[PDB]
């Protein structure tokens, strides 16, 4: 049992370390284009 | 927090109360001797709502128990989970008052309720926090109809601002051990419609159908007959005890469901029912619960609901789950059923989540509803009386010990007043 | 020295305050302890040394899930006596929550509104939060803003309502304390914006693309608009706003100020590929009538003011631009005495990422708060749900018991209904 | 001498002090016996606390925290009741932040090893096992008992099981926190620890 | 040089000079032997061998608290022969104490006040605590303050007294007892302190969350109160308030001598961190209604002098601040014919916190001593309460075979009726 707001709003440091351990990360163009 | 006072009544309703106390002692992880176990903060923040502490930290039970019988008061203290209750809280009062409601509300029961109404109040005053009260009494029998509502009623007038809860056991027409449960229940629903205002019809004909159909079961115990109403109980009560997403209340359950404030007659359902046959093998979700929730049988009342209109329900639900999953399930249900529900009652449906589920469990809901198929069978029992009344079957029992014949047709006046107001609103 | 105070109240306000104060936090570098490793001057006071409490107060008749966020991490976070839990909760009820059990908190409330607004002059508004169909969301924000109005004159509130659900309810008492709320919330508050729960509902399912979204998610949504919406008290930007001109810029009358509101872009992180995200698109998806946070169709709607806020690294022009063609696309009709009709804010601080959130990080930002003649079919939807159920007398006994005087509904209704004559006397 | 004359961690720290005082002496218009504030001790020597899956950590970790000893029983409701409490502030309060704050080192007053490891079991923070005699010394320091039956000399048992108490450096009490106390408040008197003043040094 | 010799007569004198001599050896270095490992002479002398002894006297009829100091943990910083005890106890009757058994303690009494007269220069008063509900404590306290009043009648004759709650008491007698105080706290002290249990016990449970607190708890409050009063007699620093320039900027009339405390950053470990702790506040703290120090509402009243002993790292301009906005808030009200009618006592000492107790490590203390006409209400009380008494000869008897005389029962009321006279005419 853990209840919603426990489970989700945890600190976002450990929130940043559990999920990089879960994989977290007219038109216009840049200059080069004619 | 909110202190909820139970009180059982009854050989019936000693039973269920006892049962009771195994299932939300397993949910807070209570030995029977009475010490904690584990580390489960969220089973413990919220103990005071059942549960007093004393001296040496035994969890010690807010529990009143009555029955005018030494029957199953030991049975239940020499039983499992049953060294909880105080031995103070038991009044036994030794001489019987068997299958009358004469011998619990008028004779002998008025000389005991002079004892529990102290056990009642010493208990209440000592935190002025008391939400409401949890009365269990069977209607078809003696000590359960008359002492229960007898506590039913003096326990009204002095706390005349505070719920009183009853999860009654009404006649069971087809299975009925002995022979005065139409005198008997029918002298006893017109107090349930006074001084009452959240009542839980329970039948144990719907309970056995359950069993024989939803479980299965060949050999019905009355253990487990009383584990289904001990779930469905803390099922409704879920919200005091644990935190939740949307937080429900008894009295936001009062006054969300009842209209007119004699209609508080509720059908309860806990629907995640199967067998251990086919336990492994359910996808356990929220579309699907809303399916069992809403089809005859699992209601555990003997009134079929397709045959009358839920004029407002209640989905109290308890689990890990995802909340517009619940909301366009009540709407879709709401959208295929619109004959069986109320014009002039928009959105039909209340919803909750006590977020913790329950014991064993991953989703859980309990459906109380209020609906006009109940006077089917308040017809039934008082057919059942007036079948009697005419030729005056057994009724020395009942006005030896004083009564008035004058009486027994203001409580049939008073029950057919209850058959027509659903009917009007109907 | 701008500082803005946030009140939350009913069960809905508390937890859409714990997010809301989540994208704070993260935001300004304030660890759950409170402590860093001026912009914060707005929603934290510096308390003894490196310490930042933070500028709210948590309002409920339960206890049951506001000393949840006492015992959760958000502990040493916040003061420990704002943290307000009643005795009971108002259990869905205006007359509890306003006249018996809703006295024994507001004299202790506001005792810490005159603690929390004397330490500088100039107070900025009110961000209070509430449910409209909750018995203390009602209820005890109705007491709140009526005795902030005799305390405080001429400040502003902006206050955030949950509105009902058009076809949700979750309970049936839903339409009478959305109708006798407005009864004290006209005269009251002074920037009222409307929300709603499946429209943000429909928002995860379509923009977000996530199976099963809760609560939970809705206020992570509803707390960037928060963000958006005072970014530019809190960071500088190219042209700064400020709430004491809100109202000024988005209402002409003093009884109209019912407005919705818009983000864009939400994007899921998988689908953030697929597109390069430029000022002159994410205007268009905000305007556009499946965006909006109320699910109040606009086609039918003539607009009044707009207030579009930029986030981010964004050119003022390709704003002016994106403006430009809105004025000129037909599917939005603009009303005839109102021939400008928007105020556009720039901040150069990006909108921050919540971890564990479905939100992609995005450079650029827009919310609207659009004030429109829709609302006539939010109230008009409300107006035939309450009456079909006050036409027999039903669910009047509970709140005529607990203080209300039968009659109170009959008047809450005429006013009501002068609400909607006023919105079709401007769209002619 | 503090909180308590008559310990035996403290009379072994006089000794040991006054024996390094006279020896000093002897080596050289020194004040003998030594001045309290001058006394110095090493609390938990080298093999006293274990956390979970028994690795040994010294002292030196335990610097510019605040540490508190829990004395606790395994059949104790008082005890079972708190500690989910304790570890929710515990885990909440050490979370929150760049670095953890508070420290909690368990002694017992359970019957045998396997009570002890049944205990043991939810418990995260540091522990001294029942069979040092440290878990015996601190005891008698900090005059938790069950009931009486050490011979005491001339106590009250400051309170009765379980009991958080915050220690300095030196073995001092730096603030009671009364769950079974004259206060009373059970559960609730974790909120009152404070962690500004009793930086363990 | 400059000191203050303490009398503490009764069962709360013992008990208040109790938390009082633990926090006047903690602030010095005094450690409780009178050994420390020029602003100590107030309340310590040298004794040659580096020991302070308080310059005090502990009076109490009944032999079971002085004895219980003379078995404590502050038995070798005492003298001996300072600890004065009788053998029987008044027992609650103002008949023993100041007609029977008040003749064998105040011969002694007055012989260890003589010693300590001389032996030490520039008396600057005799500051006393008592118990005028009690019979030790207002006995022993008329016959005190008048023996005092015949030898030394020039010095100051400030008296703290622990007057009874309205509501809750602990005893029958003592509504007889406090008005026959009141012929002892009218023409023979100087300054009176209005104290009550109840009150104090409110400050404890709402400010420092101890919802069952006890005596000693109490006795800690006060201490403090005590120590910053006479805080500029010892610490040096800014404008400085001695007992000369309390009774001359604070007293009215002759008789007009009955002031409150307000002692105000009353806060514990965990509400402190988390606030300002700041000069601006802890004024408004003190001149909050709830938190007066004896059960008084000074709304029901009207202030004529307020002495605001301010002490620790304050400086003048947010001090001359602070009271700014005591005279622009229309709650607070002074007397037409006292326009300035503020003192200020700001010193430059920080407060010392007990370790182990319930305060914080403040950095900024205030407390200030204020006459108002509403302290003719806890005299108001006091003649409801001696009217039905009093009315058909209560408990009389007990006085009548022990040295009382009648009539000085009644003229105790005409006197009690005289100040509440003058108290009504003063706020004209
Ligand atoms: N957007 C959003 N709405 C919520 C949330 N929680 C509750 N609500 C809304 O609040 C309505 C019910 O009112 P609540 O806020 O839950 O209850 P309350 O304000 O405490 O008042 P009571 O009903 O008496 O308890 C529901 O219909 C929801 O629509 C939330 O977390 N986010
Ligand atoms: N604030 C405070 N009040 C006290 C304290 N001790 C006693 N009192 C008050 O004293 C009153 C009772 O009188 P006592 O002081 O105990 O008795 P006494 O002064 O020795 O005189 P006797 O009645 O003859 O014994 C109680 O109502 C208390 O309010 C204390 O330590 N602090
Ligand atoms: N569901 C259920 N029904 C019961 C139980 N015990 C008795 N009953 C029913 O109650 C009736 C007997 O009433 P009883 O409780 O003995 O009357 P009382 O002893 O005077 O309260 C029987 O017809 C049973 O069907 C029980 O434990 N569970
Ligand atoms: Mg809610
Ligand atoms: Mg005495």
């Amino acid at each position: 049992w853990t209840t919603e707001t426990r489970s989700e709003y945890e600190p976002p440091r450990l929130r940043r370390d559990q999920l990089k351990a879960a994989g977290q990360w007219m038109a216009i163009h840049v200059s080069r284009t004619h | 927090m909110r202190e909820i006072v139970h009180v059982q009544g009854g050989q019936c309703g000693n039973q269920i109360g006892a049962k009771f106390w195994e299932v939300i002692s397993d949910e807070h992880g209570i030995d029977p001797t009475g010490t904690y176990c584990g580390d489960s903060d969220l089973q413990l923040e919220r103990i005071n709502v059942f549960y007093n502490e004393a001296t040496g930290g035994r969890f010690v039970p807010r529990a009143i128990l009555m029955d005018l019988e030494p029957g199953t008061m030991d049975s239940v203290r020499a039983g499992p989970f049953g060294q909880l209750f105080r031995p103070d809280n038991f009044v036994f009062g030794q001489t019987g008052a068997g299958n009358n409601w004469a011998k619990g509300h008028y004779t002998e029961g008025a000389e005991l309720i002079d004892s529990v109404l102290d056990v009642v109040r010493k208990e209440a005053e000592g935190c002025d926090c008391l939400q409401g009260f949890q009365i269990t009494h069977s209607l078809g029998g003696g000590t359960g109809s008359g002492m229960g509502t007898l506590l039913i009623s003096k326990v009204r007038e002095e706390y005349p601002d505070r719920i009183m809860e009853t999860f009654s056991v009404f006649p069971s027409p087809k299975v009925s051990d002995t022979v005065v449960e139409p005198y008997n229940a029918t002298l006893s629903v017109h107090q349930l419609v006074e001084n009452a205002d959240e009542v839980q019809v329970i039948d144990n004909e719907a309970l056995y159908d359950i069993c024989f159909r939803t479980l299965k079961l060949t050999t019905p115990t009355y253990g487990d007959l009383n584990h289904l109403v001990s779930a469905a109980m803390s099922g409704v009560t879920c919200c005091l005890r644990f935190p939740g997403q949307l937080n429900s209340d008894l009295r936001k359950l009062a006054v969300n469901l009842i209209p007119f404030p004699r209609l508080h007659f509720f059908l309860i359902g806990f629907a995640p029912l199967t067998s251990r046959g086919s336990q492994q093998y359910r996808a356990l979700s929220v579309p699907e619960l809303t399916q069992q929730m809403f089809d005859a049988k699992n209601m555990m009342c003997a009134s079929d609901p397709r045959h009358g209109r839920y004029l407002t329900a209640s989905a109290m639900f308890r689990g890990r789950m995802s909340t517009k999953e619940v909301d366009e399930q009540m709407l879709n249900v709401q959208n295929k059923n619109s004959s069986y529900f109320v014009e002039w009652i928009p959105n039909n449906m209340k919803s909750s989540v006590c977020d913790i589920p329950p014991k064993g469990l991953k989703m859980s809901v309990t459906f109380v509803g209020n609906s006009t198929a109940i006077q089917e069978m308040f017809k039934r029992v008082s057919d059942q009386f007036t079948a009697m009344f005419r030729r005056k079957a057994f009724l020395h029992w009942y006005t030896g010990e004083g009564m008035d014949e004058m009486e027994f047709t203001e409580a049939e006046s008073n029950m057919n007043d209850l058959v027509s107001e659903y009917q009007q609103y109907q | 020295m701008r500082e803005v105070i946030s009140i939350h109240v009913g069960q809905a306000g508390i937890q859409i305050g714990n997010a809301c104060w989540e994208l704070f936090c993260l935001e300004h570098g304030i660890q759950p302890d409170g402590q860093m490793p001026d912009a914060f001057n707005t929603f934290f006071s510096e308390t003894g040394a490196g310490k930042h409490v933070p500028r709210c107060v948590f309002l409920d008749l339960e206890p049951t899930v506001v000393d949840e966020v006492r015992t959760g991490t958000y502990r040493h976070l916040f003061h420990p006596e704002q943290l307000i839990s009643g005795k009971e909760d108002a259990a869905n009820n205006f007359a509890r929550g306003h006249y018996t059990i809703g006295k024994e908190i507001v004299d202790l409330s506001l005792d810490r509104i005159r603690k929390l607004a004397d330490n500088c002059t100039g107070l900025q508004g009110f961000l209070m939060f509430n449910a409209v169909g909750g018995g203390t969301g009602s209820g005890l924000g109705c007491l709140l803003l009526e005795r902030l109005s005799v305390d405080y004159g001429k400040k502003s509130k902006l206050n955030f309502c949950s509105w009902p659900s058009p076809q949700v309810s979750t309970a049936v008492v839903e339409p009478y304390n959305s109708v006798l709320s407005t009864h004290s919330l006209l005269e009251h508050t002074d920037v009222a914006v409307m929300l709603d729960n499946e429209a943000i509902y429909d928002i995860c399912r379509r923009n977000l693309d996530i199976e099963r979204p809760t609560y939970t998610n809705l206020n992570r949504l509803i707390a960037q608009v928060i963000s958006s919406l005072t970014a530019s008290l809190r960071f500088d930007g190219a042209l700064n706003v400020d709430v004491t001109e809100f109202q000024t810029n988005l209402v002409p009358y003093p009884r109209i100020h019912f407005m919705l509101s818009s983000y864009a872009p939400i994007i899921s992180a998988e689908k953030a590929y697929h597109e390069q995200l430029s000022v002159a698109e994410i205007t268009n998806s905000a305007f556009e009538p499946a965006s909006m946070m109320a699910k109040c169709d606009p086609r039918h709607g003539k607009y009044m003011a707009c207030c579009l806020m930029y986030r981010g690294d964004v050119v003022p022009k390709d704003v002016n631009a994106a403006v430009a063609t809105i004025k000129t696309k037909r599917t939005i009709q603009f009303v005839d005495w109102c021939p400008t009709g928007f105020k556009c804010g720039i901040n150069y601080q990006p909108p921050t990422v919540v971890p564990g959130g479905d939100l992609a990080k995005v450079m650029r930002a827009v919310c609207m708060i659009s004030n429109s003649t829709a609302i006539a079919e939010v109230f008009s939807r409300m107006d035939h749900k309450f009456d079909l159920m006050y036409a027999k007398r039903a669910f009047v006994h509970w709140y005529v018991g607990e203080g209300m005087e039968e009659g109170e509904f009959s008047e809450a209704r005429e006013d009501l209904a002068a609400l909607e004559k006023d919105y079709e006397e401007v769209g002619i | 001498s503090q909180p308590v004359f008559a310990s035996p961690l403290n009379v072994e720290k006089r000794r040991l002090n006054e024996e390094r005082a006279l020896m000093q002496a002897q080596k050289a218009n020194i004040q003998l016996p030594p001045n309290y504030g001058d006394m110095d001790l090493i609390l938990f020597p080298e093999g006293s606390l274990k956390n979970s899956n028994n690795t040994v950590i010294p002292q030196s970790h335990l610097k510019g925290k605040s540490v508190a000893l829990y004395f606790a029983d395994g059949a104790d409701p008082k005890c079972a009741s708190l500690l989910p409490f304790l570890l929710n502030y515990y885990r909440t309060m050490n979370e929150g932040g760049a670095n953890q704050k508070i420290e909690i080192i368990f002694v017992s007053l359970d019957r045998d090893r396997e009570a002890f490891e049944s205990h043991r079991a939810h418990m995260p923070w540091l522990s001294i096992d029942l069979e040092n005699p440290l878990t015996e010394i601190l005891k008698r320091h900090f005059r938790v008992m069950k009931e009486y039956e050490v011979p005491t000399y001339g106590y009250g048992s400051r309170t009765g099981v379980p009991s958080v108490i915050v220690i300095g450096s030196d073995g001092r009490e730096a603030q009671f926190l009364p769950i079974c106390s004259g206060l009373e408040e059970g559960d609730r008197a974790l909120l009152r620890w404070d962690w500004r003043n009793t930086k363990f040094a």
